């Protein structure tokens, strides 16, 4: 084959070349790579084709021959430094001098087509910059190579990572994803991409939630950190192997789908695209380069391989000792590689710069002294060179410019395909109508942080940097003491705060005020009851000699009426602002006159029971003592035992006026409360026994038709008492705590009204309307 | 000049004499830039080391050691000196496949002071394996020997600097820091390394920010001003008070000036090796109010006889203003000691020792054989000697472990400007010997830089955000505690039915409260039940002592005997109520008490019916009355009521269950009352409902004939007892509906005993009265009336 014999070609101006032709210490010997690489040979053949076409043309470099010295440089820089030193050696000599500056050198090559590897391009460019040798490198992408401070003579024909990262940031901003997580490979490519994207996101308002590095083949902690934050957009600016390892681990761990913004490294790599189960990890949106392709490169490669097979030419006529023993099948897979255009355009740019430098027309090129390599730089900056009908230009920083295509993956039968859904030519323009997202419906995966917090909320700093304020609502009873607080602070426990309030509001007192409608109804009922009691009292004190009052007591009846009126009056002391004395004296003051009246009714019941259901021998002595001074002694004894019990339970059982600070929603309480069922139960034990004895001795009796039934009234009065307080107790145990005193007043008023309407009112009816029934033979 | 000294074996050097602090065709030489003093200091150190090697007859005897020092700029000029060193005496460097035969002009090189230039030089020297012992280059990329075969170091890498920072943070208990880096590769790499290292030591980073690259002696753009204002605002609004800065000293003037302008104080600044020893930043002298300024730097080693030597004194190989610049900074350099000077000293001595071992000299004679650079590299890789009480030996990763030192800035010129407070030993990765540090607090308290306060004893830890060290303290709800041994992130309930108070970390067994014999209300009810049982026993004895009497034959003889025995049984099983509730006690209670009570009440009601309403019913349904008189109607009705109660009570058993229940009372769940029926309210309501349904008809029939003498005024006493029972049941229902607690059992038992006493007394006590004290009313002749 002798293919490697074509790596040199004599010419007036000869170009250099650093290609990855081969692949992989104590003594200082250069390592030797014997493994063959198809991409390097394809690129070398592409540059040879570019040079041969440029020689073929007559309007570019007329009458001048362009050569090339394609030197094999492996990925290691040690094996690549020797070709550079050979390049800078004086032509015809194997020794390179060490002069003070570049102007005294006589390099054997006009320019250099730099290495594909960027890590190698760093060293090669830093070495060539001292000699000001114009090197244009295909495939060198990271941004720092554009620094003119340390690379005054480094150009390139591929866009920097800065433009693609700017496109990605514009995409995230335009789609609204301003809360994204940025990841990069552990090599310098990922780190530089991460730094550039940090700068761009900080400038554009985009936030990085987590900035980790996926290690080259750990990922578990990086994915855990990504999943901890609620992030739905992840920028994976990593090489092929790191991205493949991350996606395989995500296959193993079943990570939730996310929108992966892809770098150009793994966007179009069949390794990641062919991963099993990869379709279950959301959309993948990347920016693929928009560059033309050599429509005639495969034909040239095939015809040159066939011509090299012929021994006649090859005899008519190392760097790549392994390049000779190859066949067409060993290089067929890489004919359609997009870096061939980059190499071709780099060679065309070198030739166009040389043509401009010599300042010649299409007819010919004037004779002059040989042009030094450092003279190309004045015409390499600002170089408009047409490559395949498309004009390209070198920026002031040696960066070529070209458009980008936003390509999103689509899945049909586990076949990922790239659809153009946007264009980036310095200003993003996306067609999001035709984008098919991965969610349940075709809706954009939302990933956004609050740039500012709504007024009345607590702000918590989120993100890697101090990025976004996670607005937090604090539940009622708490307020933001100061804007810089990280948590809402409670009030003084005696004051209420509404939901989402800047400051707290005081708690006022809400007791049973005299203006509430329930108290007004109770007051009207009290007025009616007191009026009825007064009317009955007047009727009983005027007709005092009539048989009615005399048979039904006498002065005792007026005393009981006065007692009921006093109970009605003492009802008035329940509501209002609960002064300690008032709340303390509520019960006994309402319980004493009731005790007296019930004792009078019990005396009448005892008299009736004695006359009814005991033998006359006992009756003649019991009836003559149950009425009069002994009756007065009995009622005074009942009143005095009531007083004794009342003072005993007032000194022992404490009636307290507490303020339940945490019962009502917005207001406080002033609650007058006593022992649970103990206080009023003990106070009413006496009245319960009195009413029970009266009812028991009265409710069965013989009522002769020629007489007056003096027991029905007492029976109905005790029935009203028992029924009204049996109904009262559940009302006390059920009604809201505010209306508890109102329920107590209502119970007392109903008890008094029932006793009156059962005992006194029927008597007054016949005392005032039909006075024909007040005969002593009918009553005594 | 002093840049050259002829000798048998040269020793190239690269020192940064000038720096850039304010067109490619014109190449800017280093002499046009501002003069640095550290470069000349290190150059004088290396010259002194070489002169001491020449003086010493014990080391390299008869072999003069030379050197060739070339001024290397920070970035600009780093290729020409390399080509000068590698070329022959004729400034011609041959190109060949192997360099084993090649003999370079210099035999070793002391590399540049900045990492980028070190990498650039090492990438060139890799072809010939020229030994290159760099100093003050702290990047971690130089640790691997795959791409730097001939690169060695005299300074611990950034790994040990980061480790010292982390150990200093751990000692003072800081777990909430702020990382500030620079846009260059050094700051970014150090920040990434620190973030990777610190995440495994339970210390979190509040936020990471990058300061714009900004050389001094130039005026600032508005965008960078806004950036710095934003950085300072973010720093001030954050709660972290430990700020580490990974940036060269040139770009930190504006940041600190802006910090001073914004009036922000109280940060424990931590400095990397770049600006922890720079004198200008200390000479600013307005940062003393910002807070303590710690830093990481190489331990100073006092070189004997070096200060007097320093004070005694081709292309890019000259400087003129160096002496005048060093004159001003002489006193601060003398006080602060020599830190990087010893690195160059040790590098030169390592080269000399390697050469001595390679020549195999026996302290007197030397073979003077030709020395290839790779042979020297092989030899220096295995040097191990002593130097000023420090051991100089190279690790397999090209590093010699020199002790680090945490230094605190002191604003007092009478002593060392940078006072040392701690020492770090890279060999054991341990930071020890920490002295007192003058803090910026009120009474010299260690600054607190924790993101979350320690949780109070017995409080759940709720994570707040992404950072692990940040959390919120929320009290565990009542009924649970925390097992800090197991897990402090969630409350763990205490089994075996025990409750716990708020913020209580020790559950206590619930005290089982229940009815007991030795109690006041229990003994009161027992006394009442015993009195009733004795009274009923006396009544039964009287009745059996007097049969064949109109009172006992007109009344149901066997009926009353059965009722009396049932009341006896109920009273005797009343004491079963009190005591530890088991299955047997509940079974006996529910199978005995309702049966006896309901059968007694049903007999009462049917007796009242047959003594009052039967006479009236005799008119409407005569054949029904013939049926009733033919059989024993009251007995049939009592049997029907008995089987109905069997059915309903068995249904209640199958519904509400039979196991004793525990009911957490509303007052102090410390206690737990035990009852027989878990649903007691509905069971008591059902029982009282059936009993009252029978009671209404019984009492109504009694009242319908309350005046008929019948069986010695039976109706009146039935009415008396039945109204008593009705009032008792109503009172029990009301108190049940308005109260729920411990007293439920005693109240229910008292109500049951009172009902039994009513049924006994108000239905049999009048009979005892008539039998005993009225011996004339029980004669048979009284039947007619
Ligand atoms: C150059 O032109 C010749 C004819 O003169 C042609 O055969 C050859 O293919 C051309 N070389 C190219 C296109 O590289
Ligand atoms: C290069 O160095 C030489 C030294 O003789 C000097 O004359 C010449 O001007 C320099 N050229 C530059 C700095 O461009
Ligand atoms: C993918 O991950 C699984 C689980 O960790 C592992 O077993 C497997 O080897 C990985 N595959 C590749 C190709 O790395
Ligand atoms: C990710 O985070 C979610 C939400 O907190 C959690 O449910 C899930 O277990 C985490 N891990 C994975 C692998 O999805
Ligand atoms: C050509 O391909 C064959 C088949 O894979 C392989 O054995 C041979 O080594 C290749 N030749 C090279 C790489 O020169
Ligand atoms: C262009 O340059 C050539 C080479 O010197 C010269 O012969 C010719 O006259 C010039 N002009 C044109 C129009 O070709
Ligand atoms: C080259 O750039 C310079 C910058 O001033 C300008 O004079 C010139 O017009 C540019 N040439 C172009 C854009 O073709
Ligand atoms: C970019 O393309 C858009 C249309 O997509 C066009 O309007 C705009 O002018 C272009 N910008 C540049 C700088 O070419
Ligand atoms: C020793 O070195 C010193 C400087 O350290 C120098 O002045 C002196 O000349 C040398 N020789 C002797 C013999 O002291
Ligand atoms: C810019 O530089 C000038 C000249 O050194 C200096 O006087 C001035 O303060 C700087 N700033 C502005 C805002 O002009
Ligand atoms: C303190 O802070 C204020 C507010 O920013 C600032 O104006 C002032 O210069 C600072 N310093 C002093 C000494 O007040
Ligand atoms: C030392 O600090 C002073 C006071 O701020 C300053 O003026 C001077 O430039 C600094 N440096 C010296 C004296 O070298
Ligand atoms: C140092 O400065 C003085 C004046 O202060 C001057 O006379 C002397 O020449 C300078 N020395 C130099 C530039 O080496
Ligand atoms: C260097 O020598 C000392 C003294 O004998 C010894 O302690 C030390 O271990 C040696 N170091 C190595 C790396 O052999
Ligand atoms: C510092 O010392 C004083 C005097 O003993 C003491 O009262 C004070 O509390 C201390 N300062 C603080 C902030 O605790
Ligand atoms: C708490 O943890 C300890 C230690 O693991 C264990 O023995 C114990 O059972 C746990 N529970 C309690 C209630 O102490």
């Amino acid at each position: 084959l002798c293919l490697s014999q074509q790596l040199r070609m004599k010419g007036d101006y000869v170009l250099g070349g650093l290609f990855p032709l081969g692949e992989a210490r104590t003594r200082p010997s250069s390592p030797v790579c014997t493994r063959f690489s198809s991409n390097g040979l394809l690129w070398a053949l592409a540059m040879k084709m570019a040079v041969e076409e440029i020689n073929n043309k007559s309007d570019l470099l007329p009458g001048l021959r362009l050569g090339y010295d394609l030197f094999d440089t492996c990925s290691e820089p040690v094996v690549a430094m020797k070709p550079s030193l050979m390049f800078l050696a004086k032509a015809g000599s194997r020794d390179i001098a060490a002069y003070c500056n570049y102007t005294q050198y006589q390099p054997r090559v006009l320019a250099v087509i730099g290495p594909h590897s960027s890590e190698l391009a760093m060293v090669t460019g830093k070495f060539f910059s001292f000699f000001l040798m114009p090197q244009v490198s295909y495939g060198a992408s990271m941004e720092l190579l554009s620094a003119r401070e340390t690379f005054p003579s480094f150009f390139r024909t591929v866009p920097s990572d800065r433009v693609q990262l700017t496109a990605a940031a514009e995409l995230l901003q335009e789609f609204g994803w301003n809360w994204v997580a940025a990841l990069g490979s552990d090599d310098e490519y990922g780190r530089q991409g991460l730094s550039i994207f940090s700068a761009l996101a900080a400038a554009r308002g985009i936030c990085i939630a987590h900035e980790g590095l996926v290690p080259l083949p750990k990922v578990q902690d990086v994915l855990h950190q990504v999943n901890q934050s609620s992030v739905q957009v992840v920028l994976l600016f990593a090489s092929v192997h790191a991205a493949h390892a991350l996606f395989n681990y995500s296959i193993s761990s079943r990570l939730s789908p996310k929108v992966w913004v892809a770098s150009e490294a793994w966007l179009t790599s069949d390794l990641v695209m062919g991963l099993p189960g990869m379709a279950q990890m959301g959309t993948v949106l990347g920016f693929l380069q928009r560059g033309a392709q050599l429509h005639e490169f495969p034909q040239y490669v095939k015809t040159h391989l066939a011509l090299a097979t012929d021994p006649a030419f090859c005899s008519a006529l190392q760097r790549c000792p392994q390049c000779d023993c190859i066949t067409l099948q060993n290089v067929s897979a890489g004919l359609n590689h997009h870096q061939t255009f980059s190499v071709y355009a780099a060679v065309y740019s070198v030739a166009q710069a040389l043509h401009n430098t010599l300042q010649c027309n299409a007819s010919g090129c004037p004779a002059q002294d040989p042009v030094k390599p450092w003279q190309l730089l004045e015409n390499m900056y600002n170089l408009t060179f047409h490559v395949g009908g498309l004009p390209l230009r070198f920026d002031s920083s040696g960066n070529v410019d070209m458009e980008y295509d936003l390509k999103l993956w689509v899945w049909q039968g586990s076949v990922p395909r790239l659809h153009d859904v946007g264009r980036f030519n310095g200003s993003l323009r996306t067609e999001r109508l035709k984008i098919r997202w991965h969610t349940s419906d075709n809706q954009k995966p939302v990933s956004r942080c609050s740039r500012q917090c709504q007024e009345g909320q607590v702000r918590r700093v989120k993100g890697f940097h101090s990025c976004c304020y996670d607005c937090v609502d604090c539940e009622a009873g708490s307020y933001r003491q100061n804007p810089d607080d990280i948590a809402c602070t409670f009030c003084g426990q005696d004051e209420w705060s509404p939901e989402r309030s800047t400051r707290c509001f005081r708690r006022r007192s809400r007791f049973l005020a005299w203006g509430e409608p329930a108290v007004l109804l109770l007051l009207l009922l009290l007025s009616l009851a007191l009026g009825l009691v007064l009317a009955a009292l007047g009727l009983f004190v005027h007709h005092r000699d009539s048989p009615l009052v005399q048979a039904s007591g006498g002065p005792l009846a007026c005393f009981g009426l006065v007692c009921l009126g006093l109970v009605c009056l003492s009802v008035l002391l329940f509501p209002g602002q609960p002064s300690p004395a008032r709340c303390l004296a509520q019960q006994p003051l309402s319980h004493l006159p009731l005790t007296g009246c019930l004792s009078t009714l019990f005396l009448q019941a005892a008299e009736i029971f004695v006359e009814s259901e005991l033998p006359l021998s006992w009756a003649d002595r019991l009836s003559g003592c149950l009425r009069g001074p002994w009756a007065w002694l009995v009622v005074l004894l009942a009143m005095l035992v009531e007083v004794a019990l009342c003072t005993w339970y007032l000194v022992a059982f404490p009636p307290e006026v507490v303020t339940d600070w945490h019962m009502l929603p917005t207001e406080a309480l002033v609650h007058c409360r006593t022992r649970s069922w103990v206080s009023f139960g003990l106070a009413h034990a006496t009245n319960a026994t009195l009413a029970f004895l009266c009812f028991l001795g009265t409710f069965l009796v013989r009522s002769q038709p020629g007489r007056y039934n003096r027991a029905r009234g007492l029976t109905f009065a005790m029935l009203a008492y028992f029924i009204t307080w049996v109904s009262f107790v559940p009302l006390l145990a059920n009604v809201q705590v505010v209306l508890r005193p109102a329920v107590q007043m209502g119970a007392l008023l109903l008890c008094v009204l029932g006793i009156l309407a059962a005992f006194h009112l029927p008597r007054c009816y016949l005392l005032m309307r039909q006075p024909g029934l007040n005969t002593p033979e009918f009553f005594l | 000049s002093d840049f050259y000294l002829p000798g048998d074996y040269l020793l190239g050097g690269l020192f940064s004499l000038h720096a850039n602090m304010k067109n490619f065709l014109q190449v800017p030489m280093c002499k046009e830039y501002e003069v640095k003093v550290i470069g000349y200091n290190l150059m004088q150190a290396m010259r002194f080391a070489v002169e001491e090697i020449n003086n010493d007859s014990s080391l390299l005897p008869g072999v003069l050691l030379g050197y060739e020092i070339v001024d290397v700029c920070y970035i600009s000029n780093n290729v020409q000196p390399v080509l000068y060193f590698l070329a022959h005496e004729d400034n011609l460097l041959p190109i060949q496949e192997d360099y084993s035969n090649y003999i370079s002009r210099v035999v070793a090189v002391i590399g540049p002071d900045n990492s980028e230039s070190v990498m650039t030089v090492a990438n060139f020297l890799s072809l010939f394996l020229l030994p290159q012992i760099t100093y003050s280059a702290i990047s971690d990329e130089l640790r691997d020997k795959v791409r730097f075969p001939a690169l060695l170091r005299t300074t611990p890498s950034a790994d040990h600097h980061i480790e010292a920072m982390v150990q200093l943070m751990l000692h003072f208990r800081w777990n909430w820091i702020i990382v500030l880096v620079s846009s260059d590769t050094y700051g970014r790499d150090n920040g990434q390394l620190l973030g990777e290292r610190v995440a495994r030591r339970d210390i979190c980073i509040a936020f990471q920010e990058t300061l714009p690259t900004l050389q001094p002696n130039q005026n600032m753009t508005s965008e960078e001003r806004q950036r710095l204002v934003t950085i300072v605002d973010k720093l001030q609004q954050s709660t972290a008070r430990v700020v580490v800065v990974f940036s060269p000293d040139l770009t930190l003037y504006h940041f600190f000036n802006e910090v001073l302008r914004q009036n922000f104080t109280g940060a424990v600044w931590i400095a990397s090796e770049s600006w922890a020893i720079d004198p200008v930043l200390h000479n600013l002298t307005e940062l003393r109010h910002l807070g303590t300024f710690l830093g990481i730097t190489i331990q100073s080693v006092p070189i004997p006889g070096f200060s007097e030597f320093r004070e005694w004194g081709t292309c890019n190989q000259e400087c003129d203003n160096c002496l005048n610049a060093t004159l001003s900074f002489n006193t601060i350099l003398r006080l602060s000691g020599e830190r990087v000077v010893y690195s160059v000293y040790s590098a030169v001595y390592a080269v000399a020792h390697a050469l001595h071992s390679l020549l195999g000299c026996d302290k007197s004679t030397c073979t003077k054989r030709v020395v290839y650079p790779w042979q020297l590299l092989e030899e220096i890789w295995k040097v191990n000697f002593t130097l000023l009480d420090h051991q100089i030996f190279f690790d397999p990763q090209g590093d010699v472990a020199l002790h680090l030192e945490i230094v605190q800035w002191q604003w007092d010129r009478s002593q060392n400007p940078f006072q040392s407070v701690a020492s770090y030993y890279p060999l054991q990765r341990q930071l020890k010997n920490i002295q007192d540090i003058s803090w910026h607090t009120i009474n010299n308290t260690i600054p607190m830089s924790m993101c979350s306060k320690r949780c109070q004893s017995g409080q759940k830890k709720k994570p707040v955000g992404i950072h692990v060290c940040c959390f919120e303290c929320i009290d565990c709800l009542p009924g649970t505690f925390l097992n800090h041994t197991e897990d402090e992130y969630e409350c763990q309930a205490c089994p075996n039915n025990e409750w716990s108070y708020q913020s209580e970390t020790s559950c206590f067994k619930r005290q089982l409260v229940f009815l007991e014999w030795h109690e006041a209300p229990t003994i009161a009810v027992a006394l009442l039940a015993a009195l009733g049982f004795l009274s009923t026993l006396a009544i039964l004895v009287i009745f059996w002592r007097h049969f064949q009497t109109p009172i006992v034959r007109s009344a149901g003889g066997p009926m009353c005997f059965l009722m009396l025995t049932l009341l006896l049984v109920a009273y005797m099983v009343v004491p079963v109520y009190v005591g530890p509730p088991k299955v047997s006690t509940c079974l006996c209670r529910q199978a005995l008490f309702p049966l006896c009570f309901t059968i007694c009440i049903s007999c009462i009601a049917v007796r009242s019916f047959q003594i009052v309403c039967a006479f009236k019913m005799a008119s409407r349904f005569p054949r029904a009355y013939s049926y009733w008189v033919r059989y024993q109607g009251p007995y049939v009705s009592m049997a029907f009521i008995t089987v109905l109660k069997m059915v309903i009570v068995v249904i209640g058993m199958l519904a509400t269950g039979l196991s004793p229940t525990t009911r957490t009372d509303p007052d102090d769940p410390k206690i737990t009352i035990v009852s027989c029926n878990p649903n007691y309210r509905n069971s008591l309501l059902f029982n009282t409902s059936l009993d009252l349904l029978l009671s209404v008809v019984g009492f109504s029939f009694a009242y319908m004939g309350k005046e008929l003498p019948t069986n010695y005024n039976e109706a009146k006493f039935i009415t008396l007892s039945m109204t008593f029972y009705f009032t008792s049941s109503v009172s029990l229902c009301t108190f049940m509906s308005a109260y729920s607690g411990v007293l439920v059992t005693i109240v229910d038992l008292l109500v049951t005993v009172l009902n039994l006493l009513a049924i006994s007394l108000g239905y049999f006590g009048p009979k005892c009265y008539m039998i005993l004290f009225y011996p004339e009313r029980n004669t048979p002749a009284y039947f007619n009336s």
